[PDB]
């Protein structure tokens, strides 16, 4: 039926302007009362309402953003555009556009959503990570994959031969605008002197591949 | 504007359970309230529109009721696909507000975290900074508190941490916290301690190390 | 202010 897809840049520099586009099909912005809204969600946080525009063109913005937001619609393109100015790291989140039914009762909900586009606000340039050891009947060891950009990075242990006990944590975007994540694995103490542990790090974005061995 | 308060904010349950979550508004929104289920990595999905109408295609186990300032969403029998985060939204007033969400995870016996602390590495130390990390491994429930102390001074504002998704096999969570200091600061202190507070620990746990020892 | 469909 109705589907929508958000598009725009995944990476934006603080201060700049964020322009988002919502392309949809299964409905048109000329059907009576129909709306298209924008909802954002910061990493691990709740949904936040941004704005909405309708068939007859009225629109509403979130009060606490409204001097920074501009929503428009091109009906021959079947797209809705959202412009957010002077973005900052706190604007890093996943942006969703969604459809709202018009009166035929059930206009009370956003019934179909886009898959969302995740946008990250940072002033940094591509940069590979440095890999540091996290070292010591159960023992834990790991690797600190620090200061890389942009996401993502892949981590495996012993070239994939080691999987259970492994926990690769969600990376955190630091105040420096660079990512940092840890991958740890818990193993038997007795294994520490005969078994070797190496984390394999790969940051394709900058192609920095690193194999880092950690014992104690 | 209009405050929508969802509760409980976090909830623990098992497959086959019957649960009811609430969303309440600071002002009356009539019947203009919708409910969504959101699974990690996926967009919200409409369940209930106009407070009590089941959205076409949504399973019959889902139901909603309420009007004015009180609303509830009930899941007659919890399924695996329901362990997610639920949100309510009112579309009666502008701006359209979303609640803070309700988190439904898999219930299992309480499991205290295994804690480990890792001093910064020598190699990192000359890059100019020191990252000391604390690992809280395989615990349940999710709520956990990490407190960093350096020479007994409570640290604030200089640590970040992330949690893993609930494990598919054992239903536990693991948490990682990183305390970041300049090298100079790292070298002028001795005891580095990570104190963990969690439902499974009768008393907070402290893992520590003395820099040069 | 009220939503467009509060009618």
């Amino acid at each position: 039926r109705i589907t929508l897809k958000e598009s725009g840049p995944p990476l934006v520099k603080p201060t700049q302007t964020l322009t988002l586009t919502c392309s949809f099909s299964g409905f048109s912005l000329s059907d009576f009362g129909v709306g298209v809204g924008w909802i954002r969600q910061p990493p691990g946080k709740a949904l936040e309402w941004l704005a909405i525009i309708y068939s007859d063109d009225d629109k509403r913005y979130s009060p606490s953003l409204n001097t920074r937001l501009t929503i428009t619609k091109d009906t021959s393109k079947n797209q809705v555009v959202l412009v957010m100015t002077r973005v900052s790291p706190v604007d890093t989140a996943t942006y969703f556009c969604a459809h709202r039914r018009g009166p035929t009762g059930p206009v009370n909900a956003m019934d179909v959503w886009g898959q969302g586009i995740t946008v990250t606000i940072s002033s940094t340039s591509t940069k590979g990570p440095s890999v540091f050891p996290l070292a010591p009947g159960t023992a834990a060891l790991g690797c600190l994959v620090k200061d890389y950009f942009p996401e993502p990075v892949t981590v495996s242990w012993n070239s994939g031969a080691l999987t259970s006990g492994v926990h690769t944590f969600p990376a955190v975007l630091q105040s420096s605008g660079l990512y940092s994540l840890s991958s740890v694995v818990t193993v038997p103490s007795s294994s520490l002197g005969t078994q070797t542990y190496t984390c394999n790090v790969n940051h394709k974005p900058s192609n920095t591949k690193v194999d880092k061995r950690v014992e104690p | 504007a209009l405050q929508l308060t969802q509760s409980p904010s976090s909830l623990s349950a098992s497959v086959g359970d019957r649960i009811t979550i609430t969303c309440r508004a600071s002002q009356g929104v009539t019947s203009a309230l919708a409910w969504y289920r959101q699974k990690p990595g996926s967009p919200p999905q409409l369940l209930i529109y106009d407070a009590s109408s089941l959205e076409s295609g949504v399973p019959s186990r889902f139901s909603g009721s309420g009007s004015g300032t009180e609303f509830t969403l009930t899941i007659s029998t919890l399924r695996p696909e329901d362990f997610a985060t639920y949100y309510c939204q009112q579309l009666h007033f502008y701006p359209h507000t979303f609640g803070g969400g309700t988190r439904v995870d898999v219930r299992r016996t309480v499991a205290a975290p295994s804690v480990f602390i890792f001093p910064p590495s020598d190699e990192q130390l000359k890059s100019g900074t020191a990252s000391v990390v604390c690992l809280l491994n395989n615990f349940y429930p999710r709520e956990a508190k990490v407190q960093w102390k350096v020479d007994n001074a409570l640290q604030s504002g200089n640590s970040q941490e992330s949690v893993t998704e609930q494990d598919s096999k054992d239903s536990t969570y693991s948490l990682s916290s990183t305390l970041t200091l300049s090298k100079a600061d790292y070298e002028k202190h001795k005891v580095y301690e990570c104190e963990v507070t969690h439902q499974g620990l009768s008393s907070p746990v402290t893992k520590s190390f003395n820099r040069g020892e | 202010e009220l939503d467009k469909w509060a009618s």
